């Protein structure tokens, strides 16, 4: 949740993902995994919290 | 005694996003009654926990009511 | 006492392509201690070098911090 776009809310859901995120540990996790997740389906990740 | 070490969580999200709604509920903390690296991880922890809030709070009110009668009217 | 024989490389790369940078880094070599035929080797060795650093520096230019925070504004 400490990413970029999940925390705006004014970046859309049907957008990708791995463009818009900085370098952190969900962008290297995220790498090595190759996957595409869209905004807002991790929005629910990061709202079970 | 101890817990694991800290993710990296580059630059600052305040710092960055001026459109965010939730910048008003987050300045409710203090600073001098504690040291400013463990003030700095709490304005971490406190700013996902309202990002936490605000997405559940954007789909409850969302998948509650995602089909309506009065857009299908006209 | 001696070594493995040296590549054909074909064409002279500061004879065609002049725009090229580290232009002015080039020019610090001795001359008068060593023939031509071994500072050729002095030479080519050192401009695989300095491209070497150029084009790590690039790279780490590229890989430290990869996508720019600064970006969200626009």
């Amino acid at each position: 949740a400490y990413n970029g776009p999940a925390f705006s809310h004014h970046f859309t859901r049907d957008e990708d993902i791995l463009d818009n995120l900085e370098n952190g540990t969900l962008r290297d996790l995220l790498e090595i995994s190759d996957l595409r997740p869209t905004v807002g389906m991790i929005r629910d990740l990061s709202a079970s919290f | 005694a101890r817990r694991l070490p800290k993710p990296t969580l580059q630059g600052r999200l305040e710092a960055d996003f001026p459109d965010s709604p939730l910048l008003p509920k987050f300045q409710e903390l203090n600073q001098n009654n504690l040291p400013n690296d463990v003030f700095r991880e709490a304005q971490r922890s406190y700013l996902v926990f309202l990002t936490s809030q605000f997405c559940y709070e954007e789909y409850v009110q969302r998948t509650f009511g995602v089909p309506r009668r009065q857009r299908a009217i006209d």
